[PDB]
């Protein structure tokens, strides 16, 4: 069990608060809102990427690579 | 000299074969 | 038992017959897109109807209706 | 100062035949496209 | 500016809403209703 | 003792160990891509450009390193078809140091590094970090942990966004044309309008790594913070590593599995100049539909840029090769030298009728000259037949436009039988198998062989990641 | 045919059968 | 302690490493002797003249096949169903250019392989076990019997039996599908029922026992029961398919009502079956 | 006890069959599988994707029917009800082969419901979830088959179309384009399935042959009958139960990964020395020359009406033959 | 050069060298 | 390629001094 500098500096994170959970659900239902949100954003780019979706003006395809 | 190869690894299956045969360690 | 023999008999034949009636008058036909016996071709009009167009696809298969 | 985490490696008589049994099969089946 | 495409994105979002609600509270209502 | 699948459980309690090898781990990749990178620069011909990029050479991480600046050499050569000009004059111009033998020798430094430290946490597996303030138990906080991490990344992937990507600090990244003719290593500038969710145009990939970047930064604070909650960290076993092992085998594979799908389908991460065109540009035409408006737009045929025509070569395509035919693809149908211009086929009464082309699927094909209206007007019959549409019994000539055969006319029936053959492979073309030995049959480009392999490494995680899964929830049983 | 496609072979072959036979005399040489 | 009796005792003990017992002593030479022509005959033998038209095919590894394309020949067209011993061949070179080591090695082997079902009854007798494990090795014993002997008894010569080799199994159910359209057999549709339901079943019983071992009775009869049954049927289909009873055909089946004909998938199956037909037959 | 509790405890409760938390997303997505193929057999054709009668109305038999493919000229279109493709009409929708899109999806779906509830009920008994573990092996078949593969091609017209026929018309195209037989995946692949065959066999019949007259069955006898009969027997039940799960799943595997190698034509296709020394001269004939022979009469006999968008057309004389 | 030179030297290297990591080894595994 | 095969004896060579050096069985 060396007491080396690097580990004074490094403990605190690594397992001062090693176990501890708030009870109940705590942020759970507020993640619960990110991962649909994300949910949405995923499948919009699939389909854009997929062409169900047409965005206005926005042609997926190697067309797109003008203007460089 | 592919012929080679092939001979070789079945020869080398037989061989396993005898000794997974005639040399097991005896179940118990 | 005996209750539920009344419900079934009322009903399940009823449910028969609207599947016969559903393909009999001739309903299916127009809800699924299935050709008549005589629309898969016209008295010469033997040219396949297929889809070449990934976009107007709908309105090309109204060409071929 | 040892480390109580160290566990020695077994594999009895009839693991190593299995093992052999596999890995030339496997070569004898995949030669014949590695020489392509 | 909506596209017809994205607006039936729009209307497929509505209605996988609607089919998730009507499961959910199906569920729950019925879980509920035999405590 | 353990079984011979599990010997790498003895690092499973301790926390230096397990440090310990996955430094080692990344010795050893950082030394493999080292190692690759100097093979491939050891194998390379710089001198054709067009002919011969760096694609049909059997390249794998050269064109990932070109991707994002590194394009030059020590030794002077670009890709870009140009002796590079040491352009660099002051600091802030290490350009001229990262070249490709600049990141080789970089990442053959931190192969070493990676190993000493390897090395030495092996070593002192006892340092008192790992343990707690008052149980002898080694013992981490997982969620933290992910925390700091993911805020590191957070911070990397926002400068690599901000900085690098849109040139203001760094070499930016590659763009093209599109049809694979100007290639540059340009900073973007990132938009936020809709238009930059198209896959195809580079500014998304800048207004990623900037957006993205920030809400990992994000996902770093919170999670550096706040707590887990009773519920998900009984549910998730958050207190057992393996739950991290069977999350991020899952993601990974996620990840294998969407770059597989850019990589086959194209998109502004992977350019055509630098992983060869997909299989899907051969199938609808794409360059034979550009060419073919370019020279109806009025431009001759001896005009036509030659990588244009390049990548109209059914050769090219990553859907033509095998799985057990080896090496660069100048290894199969040789390397190509000279374009012998675009051939045109008439018939006995002078009509002008065109070949099909063979598609993706078929290993061979009927070769059939057909009228432009749909009637078939010669073909060559099978291996020995009797026809009565025939090649010579109908009579053919062909007459080139530009290249090699300009103005020249073949009325010779074998001449005319092998240019068919030709024009039905897409573009004739000079190929030479003298200098390597080439057998004639195809071979996958870099595209195809990033796609087979990838996939399969996804689909071999997916079963890693549910019997991770499994080894977590069920872990008082699986003992 | 390849010229490595001997040596690839003869790899398939040795490597994991010195690993499986080491193996088995470490254990073997055990009680 | 008569001769003959010490002779027996030594034949029907169960002390020796490997039974023998008296379906043994026809099990061992014929296996032996069927083993060692295939392996002659595998490394090294001259083209056989398959089609009986002074045509050579080449299967052999010296003659530039590798394990996954040789094969040895089966005995050529002319021959027909003769027997073609060694002493009865006008010369060695000449008896190899009709494929006798195909006939040597199939009679052998079959020879063997019944002997060999035997030594397993013959076996379990001496152990004190009921009988039956034989009763599950006939299945593949008919599946075998079927390609190797019945086939060729339909067909009239050897020459459509099955060649001896890994490409030459592909190359026969290409030309069986073409001549027979097997898929569309029910038979064979048992068959793929049984081997697919087999492993099914043998997943799910070892996944069972190994978890939980961290009628039923019954359980093991129908896991011994199934994919024999379904062998023994898909065996009978081919044995079927030997004497030209082929399966099902619903080529040209709906018609237009003014007469036209409308295609179904069947009609796609037969035309890819034309197409392995035409390859086939080198001519008409 | 908050609602979510009582959820739980509801889902978690006996009945005739158990539902779980998988219920959710396997029951429905299931039901509507199943239920998108019965319709596709029953009432909708493929007489504009294909040119095919596939259906009852169409007059076809049970084993003619199939819920075919999408054009090939919507290349990856998800085909969605109200997508730019059908645009919420639903005749349409039917007509451009929307069913198959819908019932593979929906299949996807219910694989995933089923190894998560498998996983779930081998939590609330306590036993090691190997069951899961070993349905692994079909998803992989499943999602290689019916996604990857046809995602590696032109379009979802290359997929298998859901049928009898169909499926054996997938088969004879395999074999005809990509020369499946011969790719070593496919070999271990038919190999593992053939060797499950044969150890549920083998197992039944000794476990069956062995039992003592009252586990319940003389190991003994059975490993000694297996030793002095084939010459190696297992001695361990657990061992031998192990590998029965392990065989077939193996051979699964890898025929997925074969299979995904045939989805971007990385297929092994030909031996190149037996190509060159064809070449060389005409007389060299062997069975995978032969075999080679009959792969391009397939695809010249199959290639016109298969592939009927592409508007082939070979003629007589192109054809190939046995002269 | 010699095809065989690569193979020869392969050979030379690996062979004595596995034989005396399989005896270490064997030995090690022991007490 | 001989190059390779001399570069890879001399990297083995290398790497068996570090283990010969920091990986001795203490004498005693
Ligand atoms: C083990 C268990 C695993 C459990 C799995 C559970 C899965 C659930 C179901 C998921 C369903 C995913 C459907 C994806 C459909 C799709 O992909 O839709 C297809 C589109 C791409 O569309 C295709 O793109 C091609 C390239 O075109 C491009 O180039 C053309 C010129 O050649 C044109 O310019 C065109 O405009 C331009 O788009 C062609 O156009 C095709 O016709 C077109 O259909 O992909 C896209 O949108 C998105 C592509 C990137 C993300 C893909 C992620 C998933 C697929 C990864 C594997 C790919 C396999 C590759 C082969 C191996
Ligand atoms: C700061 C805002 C935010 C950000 C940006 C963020 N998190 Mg969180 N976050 C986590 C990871 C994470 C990662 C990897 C990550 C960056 O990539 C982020 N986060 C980022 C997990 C460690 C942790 C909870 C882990 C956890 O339980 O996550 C949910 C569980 C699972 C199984 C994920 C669901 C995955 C599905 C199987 C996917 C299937 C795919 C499908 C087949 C086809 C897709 C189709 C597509 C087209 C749509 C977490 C939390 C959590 C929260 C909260 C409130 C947040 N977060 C918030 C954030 C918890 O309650 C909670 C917490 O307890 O905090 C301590
Ligand atoms: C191209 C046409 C075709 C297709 C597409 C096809 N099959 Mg078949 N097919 C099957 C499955 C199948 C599946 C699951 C499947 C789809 O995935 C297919 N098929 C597909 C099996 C149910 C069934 C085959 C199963 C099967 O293999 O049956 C057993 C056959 C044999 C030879 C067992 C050998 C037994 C011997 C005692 C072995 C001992 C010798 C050995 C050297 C000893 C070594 C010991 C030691 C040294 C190691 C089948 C057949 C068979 C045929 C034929 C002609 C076909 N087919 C054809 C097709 C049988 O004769 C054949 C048949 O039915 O006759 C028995
Ligand atoms: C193949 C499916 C699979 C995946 C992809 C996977 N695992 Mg495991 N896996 C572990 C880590 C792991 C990591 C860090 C990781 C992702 O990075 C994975 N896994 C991924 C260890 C914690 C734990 C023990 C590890 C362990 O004991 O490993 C011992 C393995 C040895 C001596 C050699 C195995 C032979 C391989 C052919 C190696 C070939 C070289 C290599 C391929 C080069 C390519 C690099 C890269 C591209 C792949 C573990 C297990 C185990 C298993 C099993 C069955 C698996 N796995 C399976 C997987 C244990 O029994 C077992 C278990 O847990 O039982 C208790
Ligand atoms: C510092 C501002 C900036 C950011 C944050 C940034 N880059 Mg660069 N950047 C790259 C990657 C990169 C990644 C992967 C990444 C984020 O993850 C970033 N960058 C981020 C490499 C492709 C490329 C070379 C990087 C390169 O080779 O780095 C060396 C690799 C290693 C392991 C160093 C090992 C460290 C010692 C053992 C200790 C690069 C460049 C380069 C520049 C410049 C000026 C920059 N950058 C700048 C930035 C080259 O000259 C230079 C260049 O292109 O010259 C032509
Ligand atoms: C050993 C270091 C090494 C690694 C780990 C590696 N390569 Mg290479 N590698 C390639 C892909 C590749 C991928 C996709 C990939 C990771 O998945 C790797 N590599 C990895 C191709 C682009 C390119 C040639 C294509 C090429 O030859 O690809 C490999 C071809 C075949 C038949 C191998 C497929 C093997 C089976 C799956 C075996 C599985 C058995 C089963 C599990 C049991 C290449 C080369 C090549 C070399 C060399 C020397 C290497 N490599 C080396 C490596 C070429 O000659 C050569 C080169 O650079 O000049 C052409
Ligand atoms: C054709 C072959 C085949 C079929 C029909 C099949 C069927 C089944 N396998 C199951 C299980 C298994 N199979 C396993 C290993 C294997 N399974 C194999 C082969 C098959 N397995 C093989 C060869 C193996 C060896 C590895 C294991 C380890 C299991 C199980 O644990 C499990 C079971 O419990 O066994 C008793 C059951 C899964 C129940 C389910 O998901 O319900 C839910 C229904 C869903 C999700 C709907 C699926 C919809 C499908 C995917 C697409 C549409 C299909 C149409 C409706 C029908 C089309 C028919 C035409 C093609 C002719 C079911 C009885
Ligand atoms: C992950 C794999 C896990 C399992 C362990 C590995 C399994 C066995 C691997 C054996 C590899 C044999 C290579 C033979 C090389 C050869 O014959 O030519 C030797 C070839 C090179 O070939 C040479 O190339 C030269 C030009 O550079 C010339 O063309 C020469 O003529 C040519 O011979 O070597 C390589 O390509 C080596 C790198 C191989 C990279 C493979 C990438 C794909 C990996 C896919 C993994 C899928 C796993 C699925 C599992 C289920
Ligand atoms: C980067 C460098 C990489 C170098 C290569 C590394 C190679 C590693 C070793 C690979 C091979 C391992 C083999 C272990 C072999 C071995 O010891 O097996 C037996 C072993 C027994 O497990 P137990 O826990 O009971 O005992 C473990 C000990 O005996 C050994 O650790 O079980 C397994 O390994 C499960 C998987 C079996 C896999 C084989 C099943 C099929 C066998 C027959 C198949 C071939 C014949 C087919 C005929 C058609
Ligand atoms: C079993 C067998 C073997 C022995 C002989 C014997 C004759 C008995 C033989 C039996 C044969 C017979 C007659 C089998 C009859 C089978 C049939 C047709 C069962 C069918 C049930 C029909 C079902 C589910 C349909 C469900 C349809 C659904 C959800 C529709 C889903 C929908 C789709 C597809 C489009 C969008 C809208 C919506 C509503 C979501
Ligand atoms: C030690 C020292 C300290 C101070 C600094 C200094 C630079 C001097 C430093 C020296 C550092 C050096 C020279 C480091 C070199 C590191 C090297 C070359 C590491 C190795 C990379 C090679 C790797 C990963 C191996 C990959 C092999 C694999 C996958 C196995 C099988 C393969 C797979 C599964 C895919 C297909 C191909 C094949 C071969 C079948
Ligand atoms: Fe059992």
């Amino acid at each position: 069990p060396k007491q080396t500098w690097w580990g004074d500096v490094l403990k605190g994170n690594n397992n001062s608060e090693a176990g501890k959970f708030v009870p109940g659900w705590g942020t759970t239902p507020v993640m619960a809102g990110f991962v649909v949100m994300i949910t949405l954003l995923l499948l919009i780019m699939l389909q854009v990427y997929n062409h169900t979706i047409v965005l206005d003006g926005v042609d997926a395809g190697w067309t797109s690579l003008g203007g460089f | 000299m592919d012929v080679i190869a092939y001979v070789f690894i079945l020869a080398c299956i037989i061989g396993l074969f005898f000794f997974a045969v005639f040399f097991r360690e005896k179940p118990t | 038992s005996i209750r539920y023999w009344i419900i079934h008999t009322i009903t399940v034949p009823m449910l028969f017959l609207a599947g016969w009636l559903f393909v009999s008058t001739g309903l299916a036909y127009d809800v699924f897109g299935t050709p008549r016996p005589n629309e898969y071709f016209d008295q010469a009009r033997q040219g396949l109807p297929l889809v070449t167009d990934r976009y107007e696809g709908k309105q090309q298969i109204d060409e071929f209706t | 100062t040892p480390n109580p985490n160290k566990q020695p490696v077994e594999l009895n008589r009839a693991s190593l035949f299995i093992g052999l049994l596999l890995v030339l099969v496997l070569a004898l089946l995949f030669s014949s496209y590695f020489f392509n | 500016t909506i596209t017809p495409s994205l607006q039936g994105f729009f209307y497929s979002i509505l209605f996988g809403a609607i089919v998730l609600g009507l499961l959910g509270g199906g569920f729950i209502f019925f879980s509920q209703k035999d405590k | 003792g353990l079984p011979w699948y599990r010997v790498h459980t003895v690092v499973l309690n301790d926390p230096g160990r397990l440090l310990s090898v996955h430094l080692m781990h990344t010795a050893l990749v950082s030394g493999w891509a080292g190692s690759m990178a100097l093979y491939e620069l050891a194998k390379y011909d710089p001198s054709d450009p067009v002919l011969n990029p760096m694609w049909r050479q059997g390249t794998f991480v050269m064109p990932v390193m070109t991707r994002i600046g590194v394009t030059h050499s020590w030794s002077g050569w670009t890709v870009t078809g140009e002796p590079w000009v040491t352009q660099p004059g002051i600091l802030g111009a290490h350009l001229n140091f990262f070249s490709y033998e600049g990141v080789i020798l970089m990442h053959i430094l931190a192969a070493g590094l990676f190993f000493l430290a390897a090395v030495w946490h092996w070593i002192n597996w006892d340092l008192d970090i790992y343990y707690p303030d008052g149980s002898s138990e080694p013992a981490s906080d997982w969620p933290k942990i992910f925390g700091l991490h993911l805020l590191t990344l957070g911070i990397v992937c926002f400068g690599f966004g901000s900085l690098h990507l849109t040139g203001i600090l760094g070499p930016g990244m590659w763009v093209s044309d599109p049809y694979g003719l100007t290639g540059h290593v340009q900073g973007v500038s990132p938009d936020w309008r809709p238009f930059a969710f198209d896959p195809y145009n580079p500014t998304g990939l800048v207004t990623h790594h900037i957006s993205a970047g920030i809400a990992l930064i994000i996902g770093g604070i919170f999670h550096t913070v706040s707590r887990p909650s009773e519920r998900l960290y009984n549910a998730l076993s958050m207190g057992n590593v393996e739950t991290v092992l069977s999350s991020s085998v899952a993601f990974v594979a996620a990840a294998a599995f969407v770059m597989v799908g850019t990589m086959w389908y194209g998109s502004a991460t992977t350019p055509i100049e630098l992983f060869g065109p997909t299989r899907y540009q051969w199938d609808s035409g794409y360059f034979q539909t550009e060419i073919q408006r370019r020279v109806q737009s009025g431009q001759t045929w001896d005009q036509i840029p030659e990588k244009l025509v390049f990548y109209d070569y059914i050769g090219n395509s990553p859907a033509k090769g095998g799985l057990f035919r080896t090496g660069a693809m100048n290894s199969g149908d040789g390397i190509a030298r000279a374009w012998e211009g675009h051939p045109t086929f008439t018939d006995s009464e002078g009509r002008e009728l065109f070949v099909r082309r063979m598609p993706n699927f078929f290993e061979t094909f009927p070769v059939v000259l057909t009228d432009k209206d749909g009637v078939v007007r010669a073909d060559i019959p099978f291996r020995r037949a009797e026809s009565r549409y025939s090649f010579e019994q109908k009579g053919v000539s062909v007459s080139f436009e530009g290249g090699t055969l300009n103005g020249q006319t073949f009325t010779d029936a074998p001449s005319v039988k092998k240019y068919a053959r030709k024009a039905q492979l897409g573009e004739p073309f000079e190929f030479d198998r003298e200098t390597l030995g080439s057998d004639g049959v195809f071979r996958t480009s870099t595209r195809g062989w990033f796609a087979f392999s990838h996939s399969c490494y996804a689909l071999l995680f997916f079963f890693g990641h549910w019997w991770h899964g499994a080894r977590t929830i069920f872990k008082d049983v699986f003992e | 045919v390849n010229d490595l496609g001997a040596i690839a072979t003869a790899l398939f072959v040795f490597i994991p059968c010195v690993f499986l036979i080491l193996l088995y005399a470490q254990t073997a040489s055990r009680g | 302690a008569s001769a003959w009796e010490r002779f027996c005792s030594f034949i029907t003990s169960t002390n020796n490493r490997l039974y023998i017992g008296w379906f043994g002593v026809l099990m061992i030479p014929t296996l032996l002797t069927a083993v060692t022509c295939f392996v002659i005959a595998f490394i090294g033998a001259p083209p056989v003249d398959i089609d009986g038209i002074r045509e050579p095919v080449a299967g052999s590894l010296l003659y530039g096949n590798n394990i996954i394309t040789g094969a040895v020949v089966p005995s050529s067209n002319a021959i027909g169903l003769h027997l073609y011993p060694i002493w009865e061949a006008a010369s060695l070179d000449e008896w190899l250019y009709n494929g006798g080591p195909y006939q040597l090695i199939i009679f052998h082997y079959m020879i063997g392989c019944i002997c060999y079902l035997g030594r397993q009854w013959e076996y379990s007798y001496r152990l004190g076990m009921r009988p039956w494990i034989c009763v599950a090795y006939s299945a593949p014993l008919a599946a075998t019997y079927s390609v190797f002997l019945i086939y060729p008894l339909g067909q009239g010569s050897f020459s459509d039996g099955m060649p001896l080799g890994i490409s030459g199994t592909f190359n026969f159910m290409f030309v069986f599908q073409a001549e027979h359209n097997i898929l569309m057999h029910p038979f064979h549709m048992f068959g793929v029922a049984g081997v697919l339901g087999g492993s099914l079943f043998a997943a799910m019983h070892g996944s069972l026992v190994s978890s939980t071992l961290v009628n039923s009775r019954s359980l093991h009869f129908f896991l011994g029961a199934w994919p024999v049954v379904c062998i023994w049927l898909t065996a009978m289909g081919i044995s079927t398919m030997a004497f030209n009873l082929n399966g099902f055909n619903f080529n040209h089946s709906i018609v237009d009502s003014q007469g036209n004909v409308v295609n179904t998938w069947a009609d796609v199956l037969n035309r890819a079956n034309l197409g392995f037909e035409v390859m086939h037959e080198r001519n008409a | 006890r908050g609602w979510f509790d009582v959820l739980d405890d509801w889902l978690k409760r006996d009945r005739f069959v158990f539902i779980g938390w998988s219920g959710i997303l396997l029951f429905p997505c299931a039901f509507l599988s199943i239920g998108g193929w019965f319709t596709g057999t029953t009432f909708v054709t493929s007489w504009y994707t294909h040119g095919l009668a596939s259906s009852y109305l169409e007059g076809a038999n049970f084993l003619t029917v199939a819920v075919s493919t999408p054009a090939d000229s919507l290349g990856h279109s998800l085909l969605l009800l109200w997508g730019p493709e059908a645009q919420g009409d639903f005749t349409r929708w039917c007509q451009l082969g929307g069913l198959w899109n819908f019932t593979t999806l929906h299949g996807v779906f219910g694989l995933i419901g089923f190894m998560l509830r498998q996983f779930e009920i081998a939590r609330l008994v306590g036993v090691r979830p190997y069951n899961a573990v070993a349905f692994s092996g079909p998803i992989a078949v499943y999602v290689s088959v019916f996604l990857m593969y046809p995602l590696g091609q032109s379009s979802w017209f290359f997929a298998p179309s859901w049928g009898v026929t169909s499926i054996f018309r997938f088969l004879l195209f395999a074999q005809g384009f990509h020369n499946l037989t011969l790719n070593p995946f496919h070999m271990m692949g038919v190999a593992g399935i053939l060797g499950g065959a044969l150890l549920c066999a083998i197992h039944g019949a000794t476990v069956e042959n062995t039992l003592f007259e009252d586990e319940t069955y003389s190991m003994v006898t059975a490993n000694r009958f297996w030793s002095q009969i084939f010459g190696i027997a297992f001695s361990n039940k657990r061992w031998l139960h192990f590998f029965m799960l392990f065989v077939p799943v193996t051979g699964l595997w890898a025929s997925a990964i074969g299979l995904v190698g045939i989805a971007l034509n990385m297929r092994a296709y030909d031996f190149v020395s037996q190509e060159i020394r064809a070449a060389e001269d005409p007389e060299f004939e062997t069975f995978y020359t032969k075999n080679i022979l009959l792969n391009e009469g397939l695809r010249a006999w199959m290639a016109p009406q298969d592939q009927i968008h592409e508007n082939f057309i070979f003629p007589e004389e192109v054809l190939p033959r046995g002269n």
